[PDB]
């Protein structure tokens, strides 16, 4: 009689690596890089993101023409412009602060797009109008939804000044913009005063506009320019609005809510009825591994990105069937 | 195999033992069987799934991680943003491979350490009322059965009780 | 007769933890992590700290009035703001390159508070009697301490032009004010001139300001806006003021001296007859110890900070005394 | 116990040994007593206290580490600030973990070693004049003294003295 | 008859460090720690260095004249400025975003040097003679190479309005100067124009310069100042001038190709005909090794730079040739 | 030596011995001589060719890495760029130099147990047809030849053959 001590084997194609040799052949291991996403744009935890479609954070926040409008109030996760960002600033000049806004944006949770200077009523004495071949929809010239070109009416441009005051307890992002012809003449024939400014003030802002007038080069058709201007209206604060000259006056603004844990990220997916714990930019992670090699852009609680091609663990012992 | 047992004196595994990773084979009068030794195993499996579940609590779940966008003036900022992405994911990536290399490493080493344990054990349990034939395998000087087997597999071997008869036939 | 090999155990109730293991009891181990501070502010290497008291940086330097006057002369290894920063700006308006000065006095290990422009002599045909409700003192309306209120004298306010040679042999921190004034009336009776300019200017500082009259809403009951300004005067270099209105006049200004390692922390902790090398905003560590978890704002030489509960390591082997 | 000796074929510790992690226990006719092996302790109290030191060393002081101030529209920039301060923070809390956890495990399997090489040292000294009674002890063929114990603890036992008489007490 | 197992030592005095001991000599071990470069600047990958000598970026893109001119064409691996920047702005004032132009300039791989606007023809009814004894050659008073200080002609300053069209296929680096004068004299003198300004306009870039006139201490005998400013005009696009005074005209500007792997470096080394993967400030290195602590800063294919002074891993066994 | 073999049992190294890390020394009738065990060298070789070839693999190139300016004005941005350099560099610096010490132990740890190894393959083959005579060799109850020595080091060793005559001779 004989009796023999000896170890596991079984019919395992498991390959591990060790620092002291590769290719190792071992009984049971793990694998801890997840590598499988399901290629949507799904809800993240019960909650849905805000897709902007043709529409970049500009064109949005402006309300670009070209790009379909929103609900009046919306809540998301995450936000997702497409790589086809075709819709943006329409008429040409400068966005101030435009990262930092996006920055803003990464933290907020809603809005409520609302009339903070009704067209009708908040303008007396000025052409309110205005609008642009630059900023097209449906092949008819047009103009941003958020903002009014404010105009001569009967040859004058009187000086204007209107407040609104912040009763909705949240920030209020209110936009505006400065019209910047590019001679002596349209400045005339638009505004009248050729030495005009405009003025914005709250409590916690103070901002001065001239207009800088010259003969540039054509963008979108436009030798003008436009510059586009933001502030966050602090609860019970009060915005001013003076002008006498070039101010494209905010005629819809957004009360903002702050969250947690969001962020923008651009995505060709689409968003599917689903649900997740971790997005990416390419797709949905299911996952309790700690590490993968998916996307370094992440929504949510996800495993670590890291670059690596594989990274198993050996469980059992070394696979010898001989 | 750093303790020369696993791919080393005991050449082969057992694709027969399928109830754990290490335990007996015995061959007597009666017939022949397989047993894991579950003491040994399931202390095994303890520590190794201790030793996986370490891993993965130290690697904190990652929150909401985003790029950040910079204007035509702000190309150092961009950069230096750019740095801290790259520098944080080289780290990582080389933590999270050394860790599993060096862990896999002490986990085969681990299994050959189990071997030599169990096998030393029978063997000094068995002493001189049995012989080392190689390849881990004693062979008997007496007669062992079922109850003698499942006696020795669990550590209650008995010497006296075999101590003559095993001098009488070893001569 | 017998002889026996065997291993130490005593009382020991150390635990530690392994990668296979963990609670496993040893003989003997070391603490790692440092998790004992003495709830103080203490003097770092023989230096006590600046304590800002009721003030932050911006009341210190500009001379807040509601804030205990500092000596003359002081070093420091680091400097203490508290969470209760009461008395900070107290004429409205924005400090200009804020942060930047902040981290500027990191680097600052002393100061000479010093009359750069005396308050008799240096301002003729100017009244500097202007004071505000909103830096009162004792009830009393008053003003910062370091600056000066110029206001028209008999109906005129003069073109000033004034400068200063810095023989300090250090760095000299000059800071001054711009007034923006409601509406044109205030405008009139404090300058005269309606079109009114600031200039200061160095060998390496060279800035203009103008007014910008507008009605903003009222911050600590006023209307008008006052900006606040600073610049380094390098050794042997001079600093020139012109203005037709609008300046707040520099008083007192810094002789800076630069150290090593200090920086600036908000704590609530109280100063006692204690010496250090290391402080924290929640109190002093005296340890040799590599790591600790009270708190990642350090000053001196201190233990790496993590966020670990407990970080100890066996020396002795598995305590067994069965 | 990777190398089965501590926990494992001698199942506990001596609480009656003070003097050092490892040494003897005899029993003889003039009594029985403990002793530590210094050399074995003491070149064991230098390896784990050179150990200590290196861990210490590798982690440098920290010097004046404090938060810095961000305005209104610099809100990027203190994320950056954060993202540096946060990531770094992550690294360190895992590197200070982990290390601890690898050296524990080598420094408990580095015990196990001294023991199993002690015991090994001093059976293979005394060869076939004793016989392995179980739980790390020989029990002698032949009678042993103070000047016997003392001359195998420090490596200096002989084997033609008593290998007469143990040969006709052994049987 | 005897047989024994046993083990390799020879004649090593090879040292290295573990855990447990330190010191500990061994059979055969390799260094990973690269210390040894050949001290010299090299050719990287075929293509040689730039080098500045006597010049620093400024000094090099306004061409101050004490600088030893470059060929019209060049292309480079990277930029070497000395610590010996003893050439750089001449004529006192700012370069206005500045650091982010030098950050431009680290991934360009070459420049055309081109006459933008020809001295003789560009700018009718102004001269073009103005120089400085800021801007020395030669003990001669003198002005940048790639600027042209217009002045007066015959006692008028015409408004100017001049443009340029990028037809090169590259982005067009175009740089030009504001001058300030210390007093409204020296202002009529040279622009006639009290109140003159300049305008600078592309697709992409819009801005308008006012003279700032003040009494400035002296700055290499000049109490006037001139700001220095720059863009990139992409190709295709058109850049405009327009100035009634103040204006320091771009006539010389660089066609810029953008590279891969470029810096700009200081180093007090020497260029030598060689060629390296890997070049330091202090030299270049040939390694194959992991790590090195030469210099933290590294152009090519380099070791990671660390702080250690040995990295020394062993690969035989403890050498006890006892 | 943690397995106490290498400055253990066999207190030193055989300088005469230059063409491999272990192997055999013999001395019969015909003379004495060194010669390596090339299986187990080689194999050691492969092992610590691997574990080097690793160490470097894992330590990626390091492309363009220079300097950042920042103005009178930008105090904090150059604090941080400062920040995340130093920072990078500490982790790196560390993560380097503990590297080299784990696998620097781990590397004799190997040897220590490469040798152990080899002396029980030999031991085992060997058996009762010669004694353990200390440090690491053994003395033959029997004659033994190139070809007996040849056989024995390539792990092609006869008991039956030798089995009687050092019965006769062990006595
Ligand atoms: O080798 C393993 C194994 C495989 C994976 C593992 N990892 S887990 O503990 F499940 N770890 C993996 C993971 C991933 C994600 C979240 N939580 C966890 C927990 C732990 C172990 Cl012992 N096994 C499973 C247990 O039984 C072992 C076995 C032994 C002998 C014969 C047949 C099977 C084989
Ligand atoms: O286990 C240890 C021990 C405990 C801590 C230690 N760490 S230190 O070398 F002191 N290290 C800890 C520390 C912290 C801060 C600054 N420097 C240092 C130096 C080193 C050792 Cl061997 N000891 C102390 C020495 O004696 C050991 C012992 C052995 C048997 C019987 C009774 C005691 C027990
Ligand atoms: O110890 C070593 C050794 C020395 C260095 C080494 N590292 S390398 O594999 F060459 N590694 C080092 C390096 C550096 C840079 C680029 N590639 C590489 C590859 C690997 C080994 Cl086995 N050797 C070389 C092989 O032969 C060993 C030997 C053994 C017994 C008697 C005489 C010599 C001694
Ligand atoms: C790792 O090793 C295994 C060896 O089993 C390789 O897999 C096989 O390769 C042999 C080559 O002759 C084939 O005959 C088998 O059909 C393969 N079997 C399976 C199931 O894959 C494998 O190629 C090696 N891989 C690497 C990366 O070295
Ligand atoms: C770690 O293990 C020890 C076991 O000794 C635990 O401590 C004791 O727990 C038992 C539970 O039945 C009590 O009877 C003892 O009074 C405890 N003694 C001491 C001195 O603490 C301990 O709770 C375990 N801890 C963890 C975290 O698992
Ligand atoms: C490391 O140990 C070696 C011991 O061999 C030291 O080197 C020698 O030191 C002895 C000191 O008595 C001299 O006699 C020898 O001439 C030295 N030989 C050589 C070749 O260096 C060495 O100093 C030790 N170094 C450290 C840092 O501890
Ligand atoms: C391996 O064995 C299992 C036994 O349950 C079998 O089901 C499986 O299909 C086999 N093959 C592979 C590749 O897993
Ligand atoms: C996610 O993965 C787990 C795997 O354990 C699976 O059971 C579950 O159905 C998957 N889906 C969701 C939404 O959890
Ligand atoms: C453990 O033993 C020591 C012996 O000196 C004793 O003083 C101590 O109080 C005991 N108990 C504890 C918990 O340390
Ligand atoms: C700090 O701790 C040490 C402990 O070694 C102690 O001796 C010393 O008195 C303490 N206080 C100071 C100020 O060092
Ligand atoms: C060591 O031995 C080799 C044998 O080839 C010899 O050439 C060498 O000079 C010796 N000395 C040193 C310090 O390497
Ligand atoms: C670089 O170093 C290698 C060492 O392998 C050497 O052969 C070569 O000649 C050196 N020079 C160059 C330019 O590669």
């Amino acid at each position: 009689d004989t009796i023999c001590i000896g170890y596991h084997a079984n019919n395992s194609t498991d390959t591990v690596d060790t620092v002291l040799e590769k290719n190792v052949t071992v009984t049971h291991s793990v694998n801890l890089l997840e590598d499988s996403h399901n290629g949507k744009l799904c809800r993240l935890k019960g909650i849905a993101p805000l897709q902007l479609g043709k529409c970049n954070i500009a064109g949005w926040l402006l309300g670009n023409p070209e790009c379909d409008p929103l609900l009046p109030v919306r809540s998301w996760s995450y936000i997702v412009e497409t790589p086809n960002s075709e819709n943006g600033i329409c008429y040409p000049g400068d966005f101030i602060d435009y990262e930092e806004l996006r920055e803003q944006l990464s933290s907020v949770s809603s809005f409520e797009r609302f009339e903070i200077f009704p067209k009708e009523s908040s303008w007396p004495n000025h052409n309110t109008n205005g609008v642009t071949a630059a900023c097209s929809h449906e092949g008819k010239s047009s103009f941003y939804r958020n903002l009014l070109w404010l105009t001569e009416k009967e040859g004058s441009y009187p000086k204007l000044k209107n407040s609104y005051v912040n009763k909705k307890g949240k920030e209020v992002l209110v936009l505006w913009g400065i019209h910047h012809p590019p001679n002596s003449k349209e400045q005339q024939n638009l505004y009248q005063n050729e030495n005009a400014y405009v003025s914005v003030v709250t409590s916690n802002y103070n901002r001065r506009f001239t207009p800088e007038i010259a003969e540039r080069p054509k963008v979108r058709d436009q030798a003008g320019r436009m510059n586009y201007y933001w502030t966050l209206l602090k609860p019970g604060d009060t915005i001013i609005f003076e002008a006498n000259g070039n101010l494209i006056a905010p005629m819809y603004a957004f009360a903002l809510s702050r969250g947690f844990g969001s962020g923008i990220i651009t995505s060709n997916a689409s968003m599917h009825e689903c649900n997740t714990k971790c997005q990416t930019p390419l797709g949905a992670i299911n996952s309790s591994l700690p590490y993968q090699n998916i996307h370094p852009v992440t929504i949510g609680e996800c495993p670590k990105y890291v670059r690596s091609a594989k990274l198993r663990m050996v469980t059992g012992l070394r696979n010898i069937p001989s | 195999g750093l303790f020369g047992a696993i791919a080393g004196f005991i050449e082969g595994g057992w694709t027969g033992m399928i109830d754990g990773w290490y335990g007996y084979h015995h061959q007597n009068e009666q017939g022949s069987g397989y047993a894991a030794d579950q003491k040994s195993t399931q202390n095994a499996i303890n520590g190794i799934t201790n030793k996986v579940n370490t891993v993965i609590e130290k690697m904190n779940i990652q929150f909401t991680a985003v790029g950040k966008e910079f204007n035509k003036l702000e190309k150092r900022m961009e950069n230096l943003n750019k740095k801290v992405d790259d520098g944080f994911l080289d780290i990582w990536t080389y933590n999270a491979e050394l860790l599993v290399l060096l862990e896999n490493e002490r986990t085969l080493d681990f299994h050959d350490s189990n071997v030599k344990n169990l096998y030393e054990k029978v063997k000094s349990q068995l002493k001189n009322n049995a012989k080392e034939i190689g390849n881990g395998c004693f062979e008997f000087y007496h007669k062992c059965d079922n109850e003698c087997m499942e006696s020795v597999r669990n550590g209650t071997y008995d010497y006296p009780k075999y101590s003559e008869e095993s001098k009488l036939n070893r001569e």
